């Protein structure tokens, strides 16, 4: 029981069809594949390629304001299918999308994460350093050290 | 900004 | 009135030393610094780059479990600081783990970024286009497109 | 572990 047409299948192959192409679009761990779905694979690295090299959108990725990346997904979901028409092409276009919001949303959480990790060195700093670093004359003291 | 996304994925899918 | 001995100059100073340096390490924006600062900045550069080389340490900086990083940043700099003493080398190496903080944590939270934005992606398939991809015998369809 | 850490930074900080 539960070939292809099943949605549980689809879910399946469909998370790791798109965990596999995001990963895939970041080079620029791995995901465990069985023969059929390798071949599917190739068969969105292609169309995923292709996209990479439209720098038009690339810029238009690019410009988004990522607020909120979850409302920008969705909000492009929606106007992509929204005249009712279905293909392969769209859904991939869609998945590539996906990939293409991870690394926008790096983009945006990664200076977040160094704010963070900042406040936390400079908090410590405040409070357990800088006493001894007044008795070297502040920073200055480090050009002579 | 977001729909010059979408019109393009779309445009781009169907063409394929 | 305000010079390098102030706290005022010893945070503001500690925060662009502390932010060019993360991001200098990140490499394998900038940010503004006028000429003494920049002096600093080179005079610490030096010393991350020897500490790079310092396999062991990357290493453990690697194996350390960052459920919590903020828990290990402060474990660390307590216990690096417990016998009492100060020196610029200490408050260098410090400065240097919060960079390695950066990136290690980074390293912990871009799995969570992709499990959520696959999450919206397959949300939206599961609503939106499975009864179609259903239709075409599922993924297998694909192959043939 | 963490300790590990700690220990190397300082005693590379004090060899400095």
């Amino acid at each position: 029981g539960g070939g292809p047409t099943s949605s549980e299948q689809i879910m399946k192959t469909g998370a790791l069809l798109l965990q596999g192409f995001i990963q895939d679009r970041a080079g620029r761990d791995p995901v465990p594949q069985d023969a059929s779905t390798k071949k599917l694979s190739e068969s969105l690295k292609r169309i995923g390629d292709e996209l990479d090299s439209n720098m038009e959108l690339q810029r238009m990725i690019a410009a988004v304001d990522t607020d909120s990346p979850r409302e920008v997904f969705f909000r492009v979901a929606a106007d992509m299918f929204s005249d009712g028409n279905f293909n392969w092409g769209r859904v991939v276009a869609l998945f590539y999308f996906a990939s293409k919001l991870v690394l926008k949303a790096l983009s945006t959480k990664v200076p977040e994460l160094i704010r963070t990790i900042m406040g936390w060195t400079l908090d410590f700093l405040r409070e357990r350093l800088l006493g001894w670093i007044q008795d070297q004359g502040g920073w200055d003291g480090l050009l002579s050290y | 900004p977001e729909i010059w996304i979408a019109q393009e994925l779309r445009r781009i899918g169907d063409e394929f």
